[PDB]
């Protein structure tokens, strides 16, 4: 496999202290993923640490990473402070047959952050700071000349800039596309996948807002909102909280029938009892609004009033609107009372 | 358990 540089599944065998191109000193392997690896390297020229994403030596992955590179380079031509919620690509090169993207070095992701709390949740104040930054990143991506859909927003793809501070960035535009250049129907990580993607419908930037809504509840409860083992189970778990989707969407959905059944009179139902009846698992209770927050652990904390939890719940319900046409958009999200 | 980006 590539003269002993690659392995049988196309990864570079990382070796600590290897120097690439009289420039990058590889320190260590920090992450392994389905598309490649990330290594910590020191760049001698710029005298700084960088994270180098080493992609697979196979054409399919190389072809998708070239779009990623293209999207990151496109984003870097906008001077707006908003692009700073997106990880920065410093450069890219080919090395021993792997495409390599050099990124700024960031700290750990928000799943790892919940892990510090033993999955009890970060506070509402921190959740709100994350929410404002993500809404701003989504606003940036919705810039008409970008119109970028991330397509895989989840806690693992949001990284803290530093362990002791609350600034975050979005990483991994490896499944991303621009509006009108869609390619795959099976997208988004399952917990964070929108109904539109589940029902096989056309989709747009709103799918990222759905992911963000699921993410923000999880950051505060410590637990995924909708933890499906598969699509049917995923849909049923969405239905426990938000009810049966509207008829007008179901009538247009190509895969309605994977999850639902349409009676001769038009009205739609779940296929023919493990799940709670539809709409009976209220976010009001999942968040513990009047019962002291998640697990009643935020009873008496500043910033965690019934009023606050009511603003948070509201914003989330607007992010989890079944209709992509009316689902809250970043510009309006940023004006919601939760952020006042 | 944590899924899990759809793959190529
Ligand atoms: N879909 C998951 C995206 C990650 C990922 O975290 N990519 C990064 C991109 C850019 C970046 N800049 N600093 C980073 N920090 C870390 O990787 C890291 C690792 C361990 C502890 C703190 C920070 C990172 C990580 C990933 C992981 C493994 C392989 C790939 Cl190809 C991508
Ligand atoms: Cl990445």
């Amino acid at each position: 496999y590539n003269d002993g540089y690659d392995d049988d599944n196309y990864d570079y065998i990382v070796k600590n202290g290897e120097k690439w191109m009289d420039r990058y000193e590889i320190d260590s392997l920090i992450g392994k993923g389905s598309f490649g690896q990330v290594v910590k390297a020191y760049d001698r020229v710029e005298q700084e640490w960088v994270a180098i994403k080493i992609i697979k030596n196979k054409k399919a992955f190389l072809n998708q990473a070239q779009i990623e590179v293209r999207l990151l380079e496109l984003m870097n031509k906008h001077d707006t402070e908003m692009k700073y919620y997106i990880v920065h690509l410093k450069r890219h090169f080919m090395f021993r047959n792997h495409l390599c993207l050099v990124f700024e070095m960031l700290s750990y992701n928000l799943y790892d952050l919940l892990r510090n709390t033993n999955f009890r949740g970060v506070s509402l104040n921190l959740t709100r700071k994350f929410a404002q930054q993500m809404c701003t990143a989504l606003l940036f991506l919705a810039t008409p000349e970008l119109s970028i859909i991330h397509c895989d927003l989840k806690p693992e793809n949001i990284l803290l800039c530093n362990p002791k501070r609350s600034a975050i960035k979005i990483v991994d535009f490896g499944s991303s596309c621009q509006l009108g250049q869609r390619i795959y129907q099976y997208i988004q990580s399952r917990f964070y996948r929108s109904p539109e993607v589940l029902l096989g419908m056309p989709y747009d930037l709103a799918i990222d807002m759905w992911s963000l809504g699921c993410i923000l509840v999880e950051m505060h409860t410590g637990e995924p909102l909708f933890s499906g083992a598969n699509e049917v189970d995923q849909m049923n778990k969405i239905v426990e909280v938000l009810g049966i989707p509207p008829a007008h969407i179901l009538d247009q959905a190509p895969k309605a029938r994977k999850f639902f059944e349409k009676l001769p009179d038009g009205t739609w139902n779940l296929k023919k009892r493990e799940y709670k009846p539809p709409g009976t698992r209220k976010l009001h209770n999942i968040l513990g609004v009047e019962t002291g927050g998640p697990g009643g652990r935020r009873a008496g904390e500043s910033g965690h009033t019934v009023a606050d939890y009511l603003k948070f719940k509201d914003l989330i319900l607007r992010m989890l609107d079944y209709d992509p046409k009316t689902r809250i958009q970043p510009y309006y999200a940023l004006q919601h009372s939760f952020f006042k | 358990a944590r899924p899990g980006t759809p793959a190529l």
